[PDB]
């Protein structure tokens, strides 16, 4: 119908936005947010895409896992995410974060930062190239497009 | 039916023709919902009102003692003597001996491969069977 | 049973349960702690979603790899339905509307739906069928809502005769639609309490125990066919509960009593809402009929649940209501609320 | 000539031996053994007792002066009865040389701690306690360092097994991280590498 | 090559193939299950045998240095083949 | 490749495809192995 | 080669008769319940076992003592031993009292109803070893087997 | 049979520096259920607090007892600092775990373990 219709447009204006501003916490553990440096470094400046980085969860939108996460950092990860004010995205970035990667049967390791957080994007990699992550963050961009809240409301 | 464990799958006492006990140790865990030997009469014995004073292995093994004190004696001959007065309580059997030959069970190899549960549930006694018959 | 539903482990998350669950109604509420519960003892759980993806996020660190399976369904298509319990020996029902919508009404979601889905279990060979209700659920009650969930029960159980019926009180939690909802009368200076609240009573019960007796019922041998009443082990007036809990929010609670008909009225305001709406007629009638007594029927213990009260989970509901100057105040700081016997 | 053998030098090891019996001279009370290694590396064992007066001669002494500590450490060696062996390795910027000085304890002897002579050795006692559980006297500051907030047991003790006792997940009923007893879907797989064949004729232990 | 199971499920190269009533087909609902099509069985047949002169033939797999180890397999067994144990490819014996 | 083409093979895909995360085309994980228990089938008759 | 029969043919799984009377796979504390039922009923000479080939000590023992509980004495085994004289009063009766090393220090054995290279094949083995470097003389009372 | 002391002579002057220690722990469970805006009671907390003591009433070795001492202090003192957060805390509290059964039945039925 005509209103079925307007609320699918109104649908992608509001994801553009989201697609369109990205703001990732600052925030990396260990060698992946070497690489996380490097994209938003001049090669592939990340903030040509509307990608900046803010320090506080309250003003970020993505929260970026790069690097191992240990048993003793786990409670702090998990309660920036929850500072993080919906929408919000986790990208999983590493093995390490993927799933434990070279710590995998640490005692001290939490084999995937997916036990702690809903993750949105698993990027594989020890580390991830600065264009994995790259390909990754606009793989998240994608993945808001199909969001489909507004048309989910109308057939309530 | 109630699945039991098999000898791999359970540290067992098992006493050889010399007497000799030995243990056998877990190498696997018993499948499916199989469960070790002892503890199905275990558990039965406390369904049916008649619970056994013993609740783990340790325990059943000093009642093993309690019984038979050398089947906890791993990997020992123990030296029995007063076969004299076995032989004293034997020459009073009036019982006679037939005229039948003695003649063993296995004769050849192909006997061999195929006498027990396990052997016949294998496929390469199987294919042993097959090989010397044909 | 065929061999990889046997259970082996822990009961860890990466055990096997031999549980392969679909929870129809899993993004809700109850679903939350269905689903964790199910999920972390290690068991497959089916998770059928007619909402965004983004509303499914905080289940999927429920399960251990592979052990959840989320599938798009709409609750008007058989074929979808069919699709999701077509693997399960199990089946939970949890859908359920607190407020009507344009394309699905109480009878929708409280009887065709839920015999869409039994109708299906049946044909595709499930072991269980458990279905919620309610406790006050009855064809000769006030609440509307209340006389379709007496209904689908029957219809449940025509078409899956085994079926298994929870029956819970009010379920409170951290995202109950129950203790949060009172704690936000605040919002509107006074408390309307119909009768001044001294002619209902309630019998509360804790989401968790809901949710691990309903998960203790899909492994019970001692459960096909019978109906439980899940409640709380202690009955409270609505007016006492609802001074409680502006004690437990240390908020100013100014009672006053409101004819059920203005009450009513106000709820059919709130029910105009495009969105959620804040109330309804039928939620208004609903917080005012009064828990119905106990009276032979299997209740949490049967299932070898210990009902937890509504005094050591209050403050984890309740704190976020309050001022900065109250946030830290302890349990103990706040009396009790009067129980009744009847 | 071998191109592919380290090249072995001579002096050094001459040297190392001349100070080894001058530190066994001077310290007859604590040391119990010293030795020089094919790699040219002096070892001084000293009684647990001798720590503070062996590290602070070395550290002072003028034909010492070994004034930075290096680093810090235990070994744990289950089949000795004093399991844990204390390694010092001190650095002389003076005389542009090296040397270790071992120790040993138990589970219930600790060791006096160095603190009051190298203040390098806080954090590093700080880890030998949280890693292998050996306390220190004195120690100003004795807590754990590397390991989560009660964490229960020492990680790096051999019988400690290596994915540990409990892990992490967050519990969205209680709403926090919570610790559970671990099951991993993949368990390490332990391999048996040891050849069966002897590599070193020259460290053939007599079969007495 | 890719047989369908009754169930309607495909064979791997491997024969593997959840049952019909194995729950664990349900994480292909919605999905597919990853098949590799081309049968390495199936193409190492294909081949054919290489006739040689001589009783002993090395393979190396081809390539030299980017084939397999090079191993050496005797001819004179003149009722079967000689095959590589590495690759597969048969030989036979001229004459 | 248009002056370097690859080399040809049989095997070699000849449609490319590209990332299916998230379509109905995407990889599920499974064990490729077959069943190593094999269970005992009782009789289908009376005794 | 026969540890592959392990994996064939295995009970997984408690199983009892349906009404129909088939075997239908069933749960522990069901089938527990039916054994106990019928337990609790017969006493005496009406309850006995058998123990197979493959049936460790700890099995026996506990099997012993349950049946024991409820008056009965009928625990046999398969296999056949004379009871007429001592019977199994005296170790030495029922075993190997030379053992298996002992074969080296004899000088004639004699061999009466076996064929040892099937029923006890690393014991012809030590029997063999003595006949090659002791010079041991054996006999064979019985079918002339190889 | 003879050894050196860490820091008591003998099991009296051990337990000594026990209670102190459990005198410490017990002034502190206020504090921390008020700081750490825990959702349990004080009586709880001290509850537990006795539980964690009385786990190893069995110990009697002098030399142990110390480093026990040694050990709850550190806890303490991770506690009043608010070095632990509201997870650490209520780990003692085994919430989220299910108790294996302590009856030989009820292990029979869960699996092979003793
Ligand atoms: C406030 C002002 C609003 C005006 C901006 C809204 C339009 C956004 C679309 C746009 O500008 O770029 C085209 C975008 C660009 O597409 P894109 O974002 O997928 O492409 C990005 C990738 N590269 C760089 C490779 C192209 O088109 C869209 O896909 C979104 C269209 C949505 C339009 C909103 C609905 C109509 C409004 C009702
Ligand atoms: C600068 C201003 C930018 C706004 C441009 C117009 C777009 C407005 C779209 C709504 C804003 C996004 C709100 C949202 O995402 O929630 C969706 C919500 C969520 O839908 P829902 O009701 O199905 O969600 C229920 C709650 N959950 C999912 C958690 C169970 O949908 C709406 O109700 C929005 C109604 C849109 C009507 C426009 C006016 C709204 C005020
Ligand atoms: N106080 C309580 O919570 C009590 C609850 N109950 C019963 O427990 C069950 C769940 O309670 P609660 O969890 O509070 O209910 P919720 O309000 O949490 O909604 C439960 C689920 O119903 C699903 N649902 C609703 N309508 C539809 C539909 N038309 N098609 C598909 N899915 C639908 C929702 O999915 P989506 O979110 O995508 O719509 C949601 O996941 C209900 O039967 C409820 O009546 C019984 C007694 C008390
Ligand atoms: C004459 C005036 C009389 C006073 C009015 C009568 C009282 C009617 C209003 C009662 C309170 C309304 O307060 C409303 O409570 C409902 C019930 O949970 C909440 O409802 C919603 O809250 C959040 C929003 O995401 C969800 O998580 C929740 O599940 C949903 O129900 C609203 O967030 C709150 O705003
Ligand atoms: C200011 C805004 C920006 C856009 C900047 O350009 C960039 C992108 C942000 C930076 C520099 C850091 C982003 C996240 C973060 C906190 C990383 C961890 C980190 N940071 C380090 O140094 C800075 C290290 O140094 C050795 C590390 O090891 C580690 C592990
Ligand atoms: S995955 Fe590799 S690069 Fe990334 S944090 Fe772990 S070890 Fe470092
Ligand atoms: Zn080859």
């Amino acid at each position: 119908s005509r209103a079925e219709y307007v609320v699918t447009k109104l649908d992608d204006l509001i994801n553009w936005a989201r697609r369109s501003s990205l703001w990732p916490m600052t925030f990396g553990l260990a060698c992946c947010a070497v690489e996380m440096m490097h994209m938003a470094a001049p090669r592939y400046d990340m903030d040509r895409f509307g990608v900046v980085f803010r320090a506080s969860p309250r003003q970020a939108d993505v929260m970026i896992v790069a690097g191992t996460l240990t048993n003793k950092m786990a409670p702090a990860l998990r309660k920036v995410y929850d500072q993080m004010p919906e929408p919000r995205y986790v990208v999983s970035m590493g093995s390490c974060a993927n799933g434990g990667g070279y710590y995998h049967y640490s005692y001290s390791v939490v084999r995937g930062c997916d036990r702690i957080v809903p993750v949105d994007i698993y990027v594989p990699g020890c580390p991830p190239t600065a264009e994995a992550l790259l390909y990754g963050i606009l793989q998240l961009q994608r993945k808001i497009k199909r969001e489909q809240k507004l048309k989910i409301w109308y057939r309530r | 039916i109630l699945p039991g464990a098999a000898y791999t799958e359970k540290s067992a006492t098992y006493v050889n023709t010399e007497g000799r006990a030995q243990q056998t140790k877990v190498a696997v865990t018993p499948p499916g919902l199989a469960r070790e030997d002892w503890k199905i009469i275990r558990a039965l014995s406390e369904i049916a009102g008649i619970t056994l004073p013993y609740d783990t292995l340790d325990q059943v093994r000093n009642r093993l003692e309690e019984v038979s004190p050398n089947l906890v004696r791993y990997d020992d001959i123990e030296e029995t003597n007063y076969f004299q007065q076995a032989s004293e309580l034997a020459k009073l059997v009036n019982q006679e001996v037939l005229a039948d030959p003695l003649v063993p069970p296995q004769l050849t190899i192909k006997d061999f491969y195929m006498t027990d549960s396990i052997s016949r549930a294998s496929q390469t006694m199987a294919k042993c069977v097959k090989a010397v018959t044909e | 049973l065929h061999h990889a539903v046997i259970p082996h482990g822990k009961g860890g998350r990466s055990s096997v349960s031999g549980v392969v669950a679909t929870v129809f109604g899993a993004t809700g509420f109850l679903g939350r702690y269905v689903v964790n519960h199910l999920g972390r003892m290690g068991s497959q759980v089916i998770i059928p979603y007619r909402c965004d993806v983004y509303d499914i996020m905080h289940l999927r660190l429920m399960g251990d790899l592979g052990q959840l399976t989320f599938l798009e369904w709409d609750a008007r298509d058989k074929d979808s339905i069919r699709k999701a319990v077509q693997h399960s020996n199990v089946v939970i029902n949890l859908i359920g509307r607190e407020w009507e919508t344009r394309n699905f009404d109480f009878e929708d979601v409280f009887v065709n739906i839920p015999r869409a889905i039994a109708q299906a279990s049946k044909e595709a060979g499930v072991e269980r069928f458990i279905h919620v209700s309610h406790l006050n659920a009855s064809m000769k009650s006030s609440s509307k809502s209340l006389r379709s969930k007496a209904v689908g029960e029957k219809e449940v159980r025509s078409v899956f005769p085994e079926a298994i019926i929870i029956r819970p009180s009010d379920i409170f939690g951290r995202e109950d639609r129950f203790l949060n909802h009172f704690a936000n009368y605040r919002w509107f200076l006074a408390v309307p309490l119909v009768s001044l609240g001294f002619k209902t009573v309630k019998q509360p019960v804790y989401v968790a125990d809901v949710s691990k007796g309903i998960v203790n019922a899909t492994k019970d041998p001692d459960a096909v066919g019978k109906t439980f009443a899940f409640t709380g082990p202690n009955r409270y007036l609505l007016f006492h509960l609802v001074k409680y809990i502006f004690g437990m929010t240390h908020r100013t609670f100014i009672p006053y009593p409101l004819p059920l008909f203005v009450y009513s009225w106000i709820g059919k305001l709130f029910g105009l809402s495009p969105f959620e709406p804040w109330t309804t007629k039928d939620k208004v009638e609903r917080i005012h009929i009064s828990d119905v007594m106990p009276t032979d029927l299997p209740g949490l213990e049967d299932l070898g649940v210990q009902p937890t009260p509504l005094e050591l989970k209050s403050i984890e509901v309740l704190r976020r209501h309050r001022t900065y100057r109250w946030l830290s105040s302890e349990i103990e700081e706040t009396k009790p609320a009067k129980t009744v016997n009847y | 000539k071998r191109p592919t053998v380290r090249p072995r030098s001579d002096v050094t090891h001459k040297q190392l031996s001349a100070f080894g019996e001058y530190v066994a001279e001077i310290l007859p009370k604590y040391v119990q053994q010293v030795q020089v290694s094919c790699l040219d590396e002096l070892e001084i064992c000293i009684h647990p007792d001798g720590v503070i007066p062996t590290l602070t001669f070395l550290r002072d002494h003028t034909n010492a002066q070994f004034k930075s500590l290096a680093d810090l450490t235990a070994v744990d060696v289950p089949t000795r009865q004093n399991r844990f062996e204390i390694v010092y390795n001190l650095l002389s910027l003076r005389f542009n040389s090296r040397i270790r000085v071992k120790t040993y304890a138990d589970e219930l002897t600790p060791i006096d701690s160095i603190v009051s002579v190298h203040i390098a050795a806080n954090w590093y006692e700080r880890e030998v306690w949280d890693m292998f559980g050996v306390f220190f006297f004195n120690h100003p500051d004795l807590r754990r360092i590397l390991t989560d907030y009660g964490f229960e047991g020492h990680p790096f003790r051999k019988d400690f097994p290596l994915t540990g006792y409990v892990e992490l997940r967050y519990d969205d009923e209680v709403k926090r991280v919570v610790a559970e007893p671990v099951e991993l879907a993949q368990e390490f797989r332990k391999f048996d590498l040891n050849s069966p064949w002897e590599a070193f004729p020259a460290y053939r232990q007599p079969p007495e | 090559g890719v047989q369908v199971s009754p169930s309607g499920e495909k064979i791997t190269h491997t024969g593997q193939v959840y049952d019909e009533k194995d729950y664990r087909r349900v994480r292909f609902v919605d999905r597919q299950k990853e098949v590799n099509e081309n049968f390495a069985i199936d193409l190492i047949a294909q081949q054919p045998v290489n006739e040689v002169e001589h009783r002993i033939i090395a393979c190396d797999g081809g390539g030299g240095a980017l084939g397999h180890p090079k191993v050496y397999i005797n001819l004179d067994k003149e009722t079967k083949t000689g095959t590589c144990g590495y690759c597969g490819l048969q030989f036979k014996q001229h004459h | 490749p248009t002056t370097n083409p690859p080399t040809a093979r049989k095997f070699i895909w000849t449609n490319h495809k590209f990332n299916v995360s998230a379509t109905p085309e995407q990889y599920v994980p499974y064990s490729t192995t077959r069943k190593k228990i094999h269970e005992w089938v009782p009789p289908s008759t009376p005794y | 080669f026969a540890y592959d029969g392990l994996k064939r043919q295995r009970l997984t799984e408690p199983m009892v008769r349906n009404e129909k009377g088939l075997l239908t796979y069933t749960s522990w504390e069901d089938a527990l319940s039916r054994v106990a039922g019928m337990l609790q009923n017969f006493e005496g000479n009406a309850v006995a076992a058998i123990a197979g080939g493959l049936v460790d000590a700890e099995a026996l023992v506990a099997l012993k003592d349950l049946l024991n509980k409820v008056d009965s004495d009928n625990l046999c085994t398969e296999e056949i031993f004379p009871t007429e004289g001592a019977g199994t009063d005296l170790r030495s009766n029922y075993l190997l009292n030379t053992t298996i090393a002992g074969v080296e220090e004899a000088d004639v054995v004699l061999l009466v109803g076996t064929n040892p290279r099937f029923e006890a094949p690393l014991f012809n083995a030590r029997i063999r070893k003595s006949w090659l470097h002791n010079d041991l003389k054996v006999a064979l009372i019985g079918s002339p087997v190889d | 049979t003879s050894v050196k002391p860490i820091f008591s002579r003998d099991l009296n002057e051990a337990k000594r520096r026990v209670r102190e220690l459990y005198r410490a722990w017990y002034r502190e469970v206020p504090n921390t259920v008020h700081l750490m805006q825990l959702d349990i009671t004080v009586k709880q907390g001290r509850d537990k607090v006795r539980e964690m003591f009385m786990k190893n009433a069995h110990v009697t070795d002098p030399r142990v007892v110390d480093l026990l001492v040694i050990k709850g202090k550190m806890e303490l003192q991770e506690t009043i600092k608010v070095w632990k957060q509201r997870t650490h805390v209520m780990r003692f509290f085994h919430e989220t775990e299910t108790p294996r059964p302590k009856d030989f039945l009820s292990k029979f039925y869960m699996g092979h373990d003793p």
